[PDB]
């Protein structure tokens, strides 16, 4: 769960703000990265 | 929706050649765990629905739905109020969504390993059965 | 049926609240876990 | 959605001819990384959802969603306020 | 002046809350800060 | 005709902007100030 940053432009310049976003992907990526990591480093040691 | 894939089943379910008794349970295992593993993360394609009070404009509902689905959830039998702090509220805590659908993928993988072990090892022995089996067979 | 927890951020900080959610999955998972449990522990005893 | 392509798998997965041990791990590798590579940029066809306050007319929501998705994002554990400048926030 | 005090409330209040939060602000205390200090936290630096 | 300045507060702090306002009064005040000025400084010289 993250806090996104955001801009507009009006005569007042940067005019920025934050909106907190839910993040779905990060459940995938750190579901697989584990597995994919084991499996690669395996492929290394068996391939050396 | 409705979809059914036969050839993916028949492929491993049969094509790897052996009748070996009750070792084929490794096969049928991998099937069951594989399928259910998938069909669960299919999201019944409404993962979870929530109640939010009435002034949210429905682009928050489609948020609070997810946000509920990721950040933890919990339970209480009903009528205890909530008490306060984190203690009595979050005691009874149920989220396994972070577990089931993937840990099954891992499952099926670990039932299919031991075969791969076997073929690798029996290949180490230098004397292959499979060739013989097919040969004397036909 | 669960009571979900939820946050916002305003100048007042944590700003949290609860919303009770219906839960469909839990009807599946504890429909199958039984079956899958029998069937595994079977597969163990027949495989030993 | 739901879609499954077998022939693309069987093609390289088998048709190039060799049994060479554990060099076929180069093959099965290319399979896994290829698939996951694709299915991730599939966007689960809801890449990311965001919270925006209530007066945006929903054609901004469909904007701020993307804009969030491209311009950077970040994290803080929650309750630190944000402090200020760029330092402790980002 | 028969608008005692007016307040800013965010946008989803249906205007029968505005006519509330107006009063509620007017009775329960109010306070000040020069502006840009954030609010800090607790009751100390805010109030 | 003026350009008014304005603030909010969100997690991003000052969050300010401008909105240009029409100004009616200034037509009065600089309609009378002339007259009132003559009439005062008169009242001075006749009162000295």
């Amino acid at each position: 769960i993250v806090h996104c940053d955001f801009n507009r432009r009006r005569p007042a310049s940067v005019q920025l703000d934050t909106v907190l976003c839910v993040l779905t992907l990060n459940i995938y990526y750190e579901k697989l990265f584990i597995f994919l990591w084991f499996w690669l480093v395996f492929v290394a040691v068996v391939s050396t | 929706a409705i979809n059914s894939v036969n050839a993916l089943i028949s492929r491993v379910f049969v094509q790897p050649k052996g009748d070996l008794a009750d070792r084929l349970n490794s096969r049928v295992t991998v099937v069951i765990l594989a399928v259910s593993s998938a069909l669960l993360l299919s999201s019944h394609f409404d993962p979870i629905t929530c109640w939010t009070p009435a002034q949210f404009n429905a682009q928050w509902v489609n948020f609070v739905n997810q946000y509920c689905f990721v950040h933890g959830t919990y339970f209480v039998p009903l009528d205890q109020q909530l008490a306060f702090e984190e203690e009595e509220r979050t005691k009874v805590s149920i989220q396994y969504y972070q577990w089931v659908p993937y840990v099954f993928a891992l499952q099926a993988f670990l039932f299919y390993i031991p075969r791969f072990i076997w073929k690798a090892m029996i290949a180490y022995s230098g004397y292959d059965l499979a060739a013989a089996v097919k040969y004397v067979d036909r």
